[PDB]
């Protein structure tokens, strides 16, 4: 009692039903679209640019002032120096995607202007050096050594006052008041990390300082002194430390160290493939070249497992400087600042919100305040009321957070 | 997380393994209940019988009293024991006080039994919530509940197990201002709102209602079928 | 988008013969278009010439840095590095590092400048076709459909509210829920009534092998939705590229994790995003790295439910739509004995069912074809409740 | 599905989780079925067995 | 698969029809009750449509084919009750005993004799027996018949009432979706004589049903979207009587066969104005018929309600005609300042404040020609009762100071600034009126003809502007005269100022401009007859084009009245008029296109569309007809813009592609003049594919032919957030693409968007989709683009005061009778319900929900609920009645 279908079973379905329109609006379906196809290769619109110029000034260009270029003019490639010798040049010299090569310099050049980690004119067959070339100054440095003044307000970031206090003795005072110092006969701390949770005011307390030096600033991306190719993050991080100890009064901002880091004083460092190239340079140039230096470097992350003791020894660095969570006062500083920039009601009390926000950060206090704003988009609103944030906290916090189960709750009142 | 101990507060101050006990009330089988003007009415959900099985052994509503009634949910292993233990109770303030019990002086004592139970280790707590309906106290209609916490409490309607979030909200929208008189009307209420089961098969209700006066009465499944093609037959008169 | 009637009537035979019709003329106008040109161009003397100044197998290079004195330095594709000259014709201000070039094998200097073309692998990302049906398609989620339609439609479509609070839109949107409930569906529907570019990325796609492929194509990815539209760019089963952050010193973990890093990092590039919404799906949540999910980088979190008894009614009406219902059935009865099936269990359902009346040889489906299909279809995951126990 | 690795595998899944969207990802492809035979039921993972 | 065993249907059905010509002779009986013994069961083996598959259906044929072709012919001496055994029991099973060229032998087993009354086995079956067999012998086999002989034989006069009592069955049995079927079925059956076939479908369908009329009411109207031409001419009358004889739903009369009065006959629906007339109870129906009459699809009908019984009953006429007009004003005068508005906004040319610090200073635009924008800051906004008393001193003082064509235009503002008024309009110009210029009374007194536009009561047929058109020898004053008063009396189809302005055309004062605005201000007259205006025009026409081949000052004005005087027609006759009439030089065809496609304004007539792009289609073209085809394209921009989206879609595909992304002349001079004529509700699909053409200006070409797709590309009304393009395109507007030439038109499209707050409704559909032209206002601004020298000198006098068809905006007022209802209304987006499960969900947007005045927006069909039954007409339309009734607890 299964049955399956036999051919002339087959026609009884097939036939049934429709059967003046079944293919009739079908094959009018399947044809279309084997149209849109046909469509598809006969138009092929594509086309090219291969960025040419109006023949106005490049007629007399095209001339003999190519083949100019063409013949006279060379291929010469560049590469770095590792050393010299004395009285004679037997330079050592890495293409370093080719071979390292024990080469010459070319006639044209003096030996003077040839020394170490320069970029130098190097022939394609006898790898003579041909003309000394400077670093590539400077988007190396000055494309983050911005020298810009950044949109942060002092009154941004209140409600951690006494850790930016801190900050603000560390940054501020040697840079501007090595006075007291003398007076007192004390130097200055150079070190201080920073980390704690994440969206606290690590980048706000960097940027507001950053805003209030009048002077020079570097942030610094983690994943750029991550590189693609073998021996190169380390040759930048050269380049970054040596022309930033060059001027006066700069900052420099390390942010999510977490690529770069990690303990090698203790029980990992079994790593060695281009993340210690960046590493062991750095840690290199932090020391030696600072005693008694003028430039102050931040290193920020989330992760506080990437803690080196090395760096912690002092020299380099020695104050663990961390963010905490506002008590209540903070926080409703924070709602006012957050909400005094939008279209309010005159008539709202931010106490009760810092109630119910009891472990919170300020970017969660940010996303209500967006998030109740949303509220009063949802019906004809242009003001937001007492209820419109009420909804917004209990979106937020009593929803994804640490708390559930609210109505059977009838223990507490 | 620790919540493998009864005494420890938690860092923020909760007691996990009490609030895990409310979690397996939510498994039970629901039960509602109002009071009326004069008569008050508990209904229940009853799961289906298989067939093989007697059915005056699966009993959701007792009486402790002559007077008095009860509905829970949960498990029925910590449910048997103190519907026993509170018969020997409501039976002992009498010989004691030669009064009758009151409504409220049974649910401190089940109250007071749930709490005494939480505190000590080695003592796992009772995953039940009771619903005590009595119009005993001088011809004076009252429902309370109780919880796993141990905290007795006085509702004017309600709803237990799987889903009651259903029904709490179901109610609100629809307990008038109006007092429910004329007791079938407040019969009607309830198996209105338990025709908003989890299933609401028809045949799976069982209503228990008391007049004030009477013993308890459990309806037939005649009458109760009465009541429930009256209701859709008033519900399509109101299109 | 508008075959209405969706049955068998004379209609849809009119409205898709319509259709032919301008499908038919656009392809001959476009063919007398190619036809009836008599041109027989003749090249200029200075465009001819330079075409045979150039060498004839160019090769693509990219810029590093500029000299401004017609020589600069480029790189190969291995990374070779060239003081090459480069000539008086490549309209010299499309010039950025970073930009594309053309080079030559004598003396390798700059032919003329690439306009910013990208790799075959991003151009299959970008969607070509509107996959399917519309919101009428799903069964009733309209509590989330709100949400995503607010946080995506309504930015586009009308920019106005915000401006009247100064409120900024929200940037990502995470959407979790067990599986087989409709996350795939609300990225088809949004894809499909839309006016911005849709780009399809889907997990490990996005993993490769040659030490920096991963990082570069995150770039060139966002690069393409920066230049294009105000446009939406959905990466499914982010889970795959994302998991709290262990850095063995292997190296098989780091292409993830160096590629994981940047992905967060040019999400929040904050350069110019240009309005580029970024929509993200997994099933589970708990196994992903808390960086991600704070706010600043991604500001929804919305929640897929097993549904309710309710909107189960709507996917039975809408999975029995175009099928000869037989008057016998009450869907609601399915409905009512089971709490926990999904709208993948209802469609797989609704063929089942379909598959018995053609086993006993009908057109019409009973009431006993869905008994069926509900015993055949759910009896495999069920297992584990304490019956008895309870009450 | 295990967690990220340290005892985590996180690298076969990768493979699972392009079987499982290269079968019911953005295209409903056709004409194509797949026969999959193992023991072991309740072990392999509850999102290819929807 | 374990068969055999209980086969018994495919064995004694397999051997006594077999053995039936074994005992069809020598066998009286057995060729009889066996007949009848399997008829019966093989009847009933197809009864249940749960059964899908039928033991004997497929079963018997195998060798029954091979027998029925032995049985029926062969037996030679067919009976009077064997014919109904063996047509009854062997016509079932020929749609599946025989494949696709059954299509010629549906009779060779029926048509021998068809007994008796094949539904009596045929009746509860739905279509597996015979009906579907049924419509193959209506799609093949009567179409040869009746493709030149339908009066023939029984191939058609059985077949009459064959498909009469087929049609009632589909409404017979389960009375489902079939009953769609029935025009399937109405139509494929005598495609041509479809009357004929509905002419007995009407009379069924009037005894049918009076609930199950409006599925099927409203799926003749969707088949009347589009068809043929002859089946738009057919079932489009046969739509008419159906809420006039089987209902008296009654109220779709006006405007849903203002669907059927240009195509069948004007006189068809002016007899159905008469029977507007005849159904006249009590007023509240009657009172929404008749609002939509006046200013909502034509004017003109204030000659025919001045009868008998002028008391109330005839006395709607002047109240509909002007006063429901004032009352329409009295929703600008009151609901609107009470919305959002006070007198003067002023502050749009405000809005160009933070550009002045937008890289480092401002105040470096002085440019002259800016100061002509500078009247729309004043223009555009004060439209509505927008009044000023000196606020117009920005007008005063540069009307008193140069531009003469800017005297012209600040004195046409005022006309904009009193719209639609009647009561003191007159009296705002004459205070300005009298300085004794040629240019500022040119353009106060073309401004009057705007003023009392749409309101056509004695103002001035020919007292005001036919003094000032005989006070002509000179400049304007011959021009500006006539327009304004065309314009005013454009609804109506006078015959008396049109003889009084035919001398215009009759006087050959060669002022060239002067006659081209002739053609333009008689064209919005008339749509239908006084050929002797095609005489007039034509005799100067051939007069003065011949002797030139210039500029088309001649050409984008005289053939264009023409075509307005020739509109909206698909019969074909117009084009035999006129283009036999104009066989001419090439510069002088170029009107044949015109003519041909104004009396094509929509429907599906594709073949017309083909030959619009198949005869001059490129051609490369080195600089001869390159206005033809940018003429012929402008053509296809119209036929385009009402199939309702069918169409609109391919055309935007079309016109994308194969025209600016693959083309010349065509394309990146013109071909975005359809985006400006297709919607102008905005989207931004194509509001987003202009710019793809316009911030790539392709500035090599004479750029304002792309400046002129700058400026109507803002031709989209109802105000958007469209501003973001357009401050940022004047902001690199200002000292790229220069001040000295567009400097007014970036402002012109700028002000354009926010004209009012309200009334944006230009676009041609009323109710659901009639026109009500409206086309005759609009159409002559993009004809006047092309394209150059006009910004300057000629196309002021249009540029500013072109279209003004603009009917009121909101369907939010309610009118029972004191006017003091509000409503419970409840907005969304658009019906996409066409057949689906009864009763059908009108909408899907339910989330706003207003009260009274609120917008109307694109896809709004506003419903309303509450139980006060809305009970007018049933689609909208912007004057609801609203009576009251709840007879439902
Ligand atoms: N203490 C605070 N005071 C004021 N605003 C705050 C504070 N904390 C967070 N915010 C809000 O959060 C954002 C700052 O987050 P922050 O830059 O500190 O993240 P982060 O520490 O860089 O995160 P991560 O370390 O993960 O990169 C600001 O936009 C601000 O609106
Ligand atoms: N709410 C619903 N309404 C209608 N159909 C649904 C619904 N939910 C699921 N479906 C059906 O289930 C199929 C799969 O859904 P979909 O894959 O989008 O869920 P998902 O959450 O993306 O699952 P996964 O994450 O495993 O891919 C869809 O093709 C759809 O037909
Ligand atoms: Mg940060
Ligand atoms: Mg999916």
């Amino acid at each position: 009692p299964i049955r399956a279908l036999d051919e002339g079973d087959i026609a009884l379905l097939k036939t049934y039903g429709q059967s003046t329109y079944s293919r009739q609006i079908k094959q009018v379906e399947d044809d279309i679209q084997q149209l849109l196809k046909k469509i598809n290769e006969l138009t092929g619109i594509k086309e090219s640019d291969t960025g040419l110029a109006p023949p106005a000034l490049w007629d007399l260009a095209a001339d003999k002032q190519t083949l100019q270029s063409e013949q006279p003019l060379q291929v010469a490639r560049c590469t770095k120096i590792i050393n010299a010798d004395s009285e004679d040049p037997k330079y050592i010299i890495n293409v370093k995607q080719f071979a390292k090569f024990v080469v010459d310099l070319s006639d044209q050049v003096a030996p003077t202007d040839i020394e170490e980690g320069m970029r130098v004119g190097v022939d394609r067959n006898k790898y003579q050096i041909h003309i000394p070339l400077p670093p590539k100054i400077d988007p190396t440095v000055t494309m983050m050594q911005v020298e810009e003044k950044p949109d942060v307000t002092y009154s941004d970031v209140g409600g951690c006052k006494e850790q930016i206090e801190k900050l603000r003795e560390v940054v501020e005072t040697p840079l501007l008041h090595p006075e007291r110092f003398v007076n007192l006969g004390i130097e200055p701390p150079k070190g201080v990390l920073l980390f704690g949770p994440p969206g606290t005011g690590k980048t706000l307390c960097a940027r507001a300082v950053a805003n209030r030096t009048d002077a020079c600033f570097i942030r610094v991306i983690g994943s750029e002194l991550v590189q693609k190719y073998v021996g190169e993050g380390a040759r930048m991080v050269r380049e970054l430390f040596e022309m930033a100890r060059t001027k006066k009064a700069c900052l420099i901002f390390f942010d999510e160290i977490d690529a770069i880091g990690g303990a090698r004083f203790d029980d990992g460092a079994g790593g060695d493939n281009e993340v210690q190239r960046t590493m062991l340079e750095l840690i290199n140039q932090l020391d030696g070249f600072d005693p008694r230096g003028n430039i102050k470097v931040l290193m920020a992350t989330n992760r506080p497992d990437t803690l080196d003791p090395a760096l912690m020894r002092p020299g380099r660095l020695d104050r663990k400087i961390e963010f905490s969570l506002p008590d209540l006062e903070g926080r409703t500083h924070i709602f006012k600042i957050h909400a005094r920039s939008m279209s309010v009601e005159r008539d709202i009390r931010f106490e009760l919100l810092a109630r119910l926000c009891p472990n919170s950060t300020g970017a969660e206090i940010r996303s209500v305040c967006t998030e109740a704003g949303m509220f009063a988009i949802r019906a004809r609103r242009k003001i937001a009321t007492e209820k419109d944030f009420l909804e917004a906290v209990n979106k937020v916090i009593k929803s994804y957070a640490k708390f559930s189960a609210t109505p059977r709750y009838m223990t507490y009142n | 997380s620790y919540d493998r101990a009864i005494t420890v507060f938690s860092p923020d101050g909760h007691l996990f393994q009490v609030e895990y006990a409310q979690e397996a009330v939510k498994k039970g089988s629901t039960a509602v209940g109002v009071r009326g003007r004069d008569i008050v009415v508990l209904g229940v959900e009853k799961k289906s019988v298989a067939k093989l099985q007697d059915e005056r052994t699966v009993r959701k509503i007792c009486a402790l009293d002559d007077n008095v009634c009860m509905a829970f949910a949960g498990l029925t292993a910590d449910a048997r024991i103190v519907i026993n233990r509170a018969r020997v109770e409501c039976q002992s303030h009498r010989l004691t006080v030669e009064d009758p019990v009151t409504v409220e002086y049974i649910t401190r004592y089940i109250a007071s039994l749930k709490q005494r139970y939480t505190q000590s280790n080695g003592r796992r707590p009772f995953g039940i919530s009771a619903l005590i309906v009595g119009f005993d106290f001088d011809g004076t209609p009252r429902l309370y509940q109780t919880d796993p916490s141990g905290t007795y409490h006085a509702w004017k309607a309600n709803a237990i197990g799987r889903g009651a979030k259903s029904v709490r909200e179901f109610l609100e929208k629809n307990y008038t201002d109006e007092a429910i008189e004329t007791d079938d009307l407040t019969i009607k209420l309830v198996i209105k709102a338990l025709l908003e089961v989890v299933q609401s098969g028809g045949k799976n209700i069982e209503l228990a209602v008391m007049r004030r006066d009477q013993s308890l009465k459990i309806l037939n499944p005649e009458e109760i079928e009465k009541y429930v093609a009256e209701i859709e037959k008033e519900k399509e008169e109101n299109e | 988008p508008l075959v209405t009637p969706h049955t068998q009537c004379r209609l849809k035979l009119l409205k898709l013969e319509r259709i032919k019709d301008y499908l038919l003329m656009e392809e001959e106008f476009i063919r007398n278009q190619e036809q009836m040109k008599p041109l027989e161009e003749k090249q200029e003397e200075e465009r001819s010439k330079v075409d045979d100044l150039r060498g004839t197998p160019m090769s693509v290079g990219t810029l590093e840095e500029i000299i401004d004195d017609n020589h600069a330095i480029v790189s190969t594709s291995v990374g070779s590095e060239h003081y090459v000259s480069i000539l008086s014709f490549v309209d010299k201000d499309l010039l950025e590092p970073g930009c594309s070039v053309l080079l030559n094998h004598k003396v390798h200097a700059v032919i003329g400048v690439l306009m910013d073309d990208t790799d075959p692998l991003v151009t299959v990302m970008k969607v070509e076709k509107a996959p399917q049906e519309t919101y009428a398609d799903i069964g009733g989620l309209d509590n989330q459909i709100q949400e995503i339609k607010e946080s995506v439609e309504l930015p586009l479509t009308h920019p106005e509210y915000y401006e009247e609070m100064g409120i900024k839109p929200p940037k990502g949107v995470i959407l979790y829920g067990p599986p087989g409930t409709g996350k795939t569906l609300l990225a088809k529907a949004v894809a499909n009534q839309t006016s911005a570019t849709f780009l399809r990325v889907v997990g490990s796609e996005l993993i490769q092998k040659y030490l920096g492929d991963g990082p570069k194509l995150v770039r060139e990815l966002f690069r393409v939705a920066e230049e294009h539209a105000p446009s939406i760019v959905f990466i499914d089963e982010i889970d795959a590229i994302g998991t709290k952050r262990y850095d063995s010193n292997s190296g098989g973990e780091r292409e993830i994790q160096r590629t994981m890093l940047e992905l967060l990092n040019q999400l929040d590039g904050f350069d110019s995003r240009g309005d580029v919404k970024v929509i993200m799906a997994t099933n589970r949540i708990e196994t992903l790295d808390p960086a991600l999910i704070r706010p600043g980088r991604i500001d929804r979190k919305i929640e897929f439910p097993l549904p309710d008894e309710k909107t189960k009614k709507r996917i039975f009406q809408i999975h029995t739509s175009r099928m000869t219902l037989a008057d016998d059935v009450t869907l609601d009865d399915l409905i009512m004995a089971k709490d926990d099936l999904s709208g993948a269990d209802i469609k797989a359902i609704c063929t089942e069912a379909g598959l018995m009346a053609l086993r006993e040889r009908r057109m019409k489906v009973t009431n006993e074809d869905f008994k069926k299909s509900k015993e055949n279809v759910l009896y495999k995951k069920q297992e584990g409740t304490p019956e008895g126990l309870y009450l | 599905r295990l967690e990220g690795g340290s005892g985590g595998d996180s690298e076969v899944q990768r493979t699972m989780l392009e079987l499982l969207n290269q079968l019911d990802g953005f295209e409903a492809t056709k004409n194509i079925k797949v026969i999959m035979a193992t023991n072991r039921i309740d072990i392999l993972d509850s999102a290819l067995l929807r | 698969m374990e068969e055999g065993g209980r086969d018994k249907a495919p064995v004694q059905p397999q051997q006594s029809p077999a053995a039936a010509p074994g005992g069809t002779d020598e066998k009286p009986s057995g060729k009889e009750r066996r007949d009848a013994g399997d008829k019966d069961k093989e009847q009933e083996l197809s009864e249940e449509d749960k059964q899908l598959q039928d033991e004997l259906e497929m079963l018997v044929e195998r060798l029954g084919e091979k027998d029925t072709s032995l049985y029926r012919p062969a037996l030679e001496e067919l009976r009077r009750q064997i014919r109904s055994s063996t047509t009854s029991m062997t016509s079932v099973p020929k749609p599946l005993k025989f494949l696709r060229p059954h299509y010629g032998k549906l009779k060779e087993i029926y048509e021998n004799m068809a007994p008796g009354e094949n539904k009596r086995f045929a009746a509860d079956i739905i279509s597996v027996l015979a009906m579907t067999m049924s419509g193959e012998r209506e799609c093949l086999k009567y179409r040869l018949v009746g493709s030149q002989e339908e009066l023939a034989s029984w191939g058609h006069e059985y077949v009459r009432h064959l498909a009469g009592e087929v049609a009632k069955e589909w409404q017979e049995l389960d009375d489902a979706e079939k009953v769609q079927r029935e025009p399937l079925l109405t139509l494929v059956k005598e495609i041509v004589p479809y009357n004929m076939a509905h002419n007995a479908e009407h009379e069924a369908c009037d005894l049918l049903m009076e609930i199950e009329q409006v599925d099927m009411l409203e799926k003749d109207i969707d088949e009347n979207a589009y068809a043929k031409v002859c089946l738009y001419l057919t079932s489009c009358v046969n739509y008419v009587p159906e809420p006039e004889n089987s209902a008296l739903l009654r109220c779709a009369l006006g405007v849903f066969r203002k669907f059927s009065r240009f195509p069948e006959a004007l006189r068809l629906a002016l007899m159905l104005n008469d029977m507007e007339l005849v159904e006249d109870i009590f007023t509240s129906c009657k009172d929404v018929v008749v609002q939509k009459q006046m200013a909502f699809m034509l004017g003109r009908h204030g000659v025919f309600l001045e009868l008998s019984e002028d008391v109330e009953e005839y006395e709607d006429l002047t109240e509909i005609m002007s006063n429901v007009q004032l009352n329409s004003n009295f929703l600008a005068l009151a609901r609107e300042l009470d919305i959002m508005e006070p007198k003067v906004p002023d502050d749009i040319y405000k809005t160009h404040l933070e550009n002045n610090r937008f890289g480092g200073s401002g105040s470096q635009v002085d440019s002259a020609r800016m100061n002509l924008a500078s009247s729309f800051v004043n223009g555009f906004v004060n439209a509505a009762f927008g009044q000023d008393k000196l606020l117009t001193d920005d007008g005063n003082k540069w009307l008193y100071k140069n531009k003469d064509h800017g005297m012209l235009s600040a004195a046409a503002s005022l006309g904009m600034i009193l719209l639609w008024d009647v009561d003191g309009g007159l009296t705002q110009i004459d205070k300005y009126l009298y300085s004794s210029e040629d240019y500022i009374k040119s353009g106060a007194l073309l401004a009057c003809g705007i003023v009392n536009s749409g309101v056509r009561n004695e103002c001035d047929p020919a007292l005001a502007l036919l003094s000032d058109y005989v006070l002509h020898n000179s400049n304007t004053m011959r021009l500006g005269s006539i327009f304004g008063l065309g314009l005013a009396y454009a609804g109506s189809n006078r015959e008396d100022v049109l003889t009084l302005l035919l001398p215009v055309m009759g006087d050959s004062k060669s002022s060239m401009e002067v006659a081209g605005v002739t053609a333009l201000a008689c064209g919005m007259i008339a749509v239908g007859s006084c050929n002797g205006d095609v005489t007039s025009t034509i005799l100067q026409t051939i007069m003065e084009k011949s002797e030139t081949e210039l500029k088309d000052t001649y050409a984008r004005w005289l053939p264009l009245g023409l075509g307005l005087n020739h509109l909206g027609k698909g019969e074909a006759i117009e084009a035999i008029l006129a283009a036999l009439e104009v066989v001419s030089e090439p510069f002088r065809s170029f009107a044949n296109t015109l003519v041909d496609v104004c009396a094509y304004a929509g429907s599906g007539n594709v073949l017309k569309v083909q030959q619009l792009l198949h005869i001059c289609s490129e051609h490369f073209d080195s600089k001869e007809k390159e206005e033809d085809k940018d003429k012929k394209e402008k053509k296809d921009k119209d036929k385009k813009e009402a199939p309702a989206d069918m169409g609109a879609h391919q055309g935007v595909a079309v016109l994308g592609i194969a025209l600016i992304a693959m083309g010349e002349e065509i394309g990146a001079e013109m071909a975005l003049r359809t985006f400006g004529h297709l919607l102008r509700y905005g989207e931004p699909t194509l509001r987003r594919a202009v710019p793809l053409a316009l911030a790539l200006i392709s500035v090599s070409n004479p750029r304002l032919n792309i400046l002129d797709t700058l400026s109507k590309f803002s031709h989209d009304a109802d105000p958007e957030v469209s501003y973001n393009s357009i401050f940022a395109m004047g902001m690199v507007g200002s000292g790229t693409n220069n001040a000295r030439l567009a400097a007014m038109l970036r402002q012109l499209a700028q002000y354009h968007a926010k004209d009012p707050n309200n009334l944006f409704m230009v676009r041609l559909a009323q109710g659901l989709t009639h026109l009500g032209k409206g086309t005759l206002t609009l159409c002559p601004y993009h004809s006047d683009r092309q394209l150059m020298s006009q910004v300057a000198v000629a196309g002021l006098l249009t540029v500013l005061v072109s279209f003004l068809d603009v009917r009121n905006i909101i369907l939010g007022k309610s009118h029972y009778v004191l006017y003091g209802l509000v409503a419970a209304m409840q907005p969304r987006m658009l019906v996409t319900f066409d057949e689906e499960l009864r009763p059908l969900p009108v909408s899907v947007r339910v989330g706003q929900a207003v009260d009274v005045v609120g917008q109307a927006g694109k896809p709004k069909t506003i419903t309303g609920f509450q139980t006060h039954t809305t009970p007018v007409l049933l689609a909208h339309g912007e004057r609801a009645e609203l009576a009251t009734e709840e007879f439902l607890p």
